[PDB]
């Protein structure tokens, strides 16, 4: 049920330097 | 990885390490998908062309890693393997069709800042996110180059691309059971995997739940990072039932 | 010559 959930990104709320760029292509 | 980056500290904590004892050496990358199982491609364990056929005695896999090299101490964990599952359909003679295995770890690795389980798609992640133009994230400790080594994990973002210019690009017949991936010749950036990032995984982050999903599995190139070419992915979703019925049984 | 030794264990 937690897969894919970070413990150093998600579970923090913090994002990592690329990851934008995945979401800003998902148009 | 070509044209990667430095991985930051818990990017990727699904990412494994397939490791030979025998010459101390990186096989291939892998994923992990629960504290028991572990994803990789078919040809990381299999590839007679190449008298290729390891036993799940000659391998570990290690996971929680940063650097390639360094026994990372307290933070890394080193499993054995209890069994290999190879997809009984995978197509070395050819073009890799189905380049798919899990490995079944003996005891259940423990959880934390570094080591954490990927989501693999359900078939509406699928057909939301494998469209043409839409970037994954491919991770490994392969070749910086076709024809250098890294010190730690490199990541690189990397669009689909569509299925014609993937056939279109290749003498090899491509499959349902493939994509590809990567920019075009003159777009201005580039990058691919290369020769030890097989096996290893290609993610996506889905905009609806904010979790990460291993859409394929780093399968083959023409060569790493060539202008003209892409790279081709194992198509996890296709492949699915097979994973299901593997893990169900055993 | 290149990877850093594992605990004895693992082997
Ligand atoms: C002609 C391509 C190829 C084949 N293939 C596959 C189709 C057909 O069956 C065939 O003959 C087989 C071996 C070698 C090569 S290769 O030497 O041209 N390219 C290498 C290095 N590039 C990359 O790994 C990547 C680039 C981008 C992504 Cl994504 S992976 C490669 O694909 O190795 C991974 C595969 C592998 N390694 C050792 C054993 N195996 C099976
Ligand atoms: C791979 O190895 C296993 C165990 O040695 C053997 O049963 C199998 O036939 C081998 N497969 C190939 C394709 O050589």
């Amino acid at each position: 049920a937690d897969c894919g959930l970070r413990p150093l990104f998600e579970k923090k709320s913090l994002e990592d330097k690329t990851e934008r760029e995945l979401l800003e292509s998902y148009i | 990885i070509v044209e990667g980056s430095d991985a930051e500290i818990g990017m990727s904590p699904w990412q494994v390490m397939l490791f030979r004892k025998s010459p101390q050496e990186l096989l291939c990358g892998a994923s992990l998908i629960s504290d028991r199982w572990v994803l990789t491609a078919a040809h990381c364990l299999l590839y007679p062309p190449w008298d290729k056929n390891f036993t799940e005695n000659d391998l570990l896999v290690r996971i929680g890693k940063h650097s390639r090299t360094r026994y990372e101490r307290n933070i890394e964990k080193i499993s054995m393997l209890e069994k290999i599952y190879i997809h009984p359909r995978y197509n070395w003679r050819e073009n890799l069709d189905r380049d798919i295995a899990l490995m079944k770890l003996k005891k259940p690795v423990a959880f934390s800042d570094y080591i954490h389980p990927v989501c693999l798609p359900d078939r509406e992640t699928a057909a939301s996110l494998l469209q043409a133009g839409y970037k994954g994230r491919v991770t490994g400790w392969g070749n910086l180059k076709e024809t250098g080594q890294p010190s730690v994990l490199q990541v690189v973002n990397l669009p689909i691309v569509e299925r014609p210019v993937c056939k279109d690009s290749t003498r090899i017949r491509i499959t349902d059971n493939m994509f590809c991936a990567g920019y075009k010749p003159d777009e201005g950036k580039r990058g691919d995997a290369c020769e030890g990032d097989s096996g290893g995984p290609f993610v996506m982050k889905s905009p609806f739940n904010n979790r990460w999903y291993q859409m394929g599995i780093v399968s083959w190139g023409e060569g790493c990072d060539r202008d003209g070419k892409y790279g081709f992915y194992t198509h996890v979703f296709r492949l699915k039932k097979w994973i299901q019925k593997v893990i169900d049984q055993f | 010559g290149d990877f850093e030794e594992i605990p004895e264990e693992y082997l």
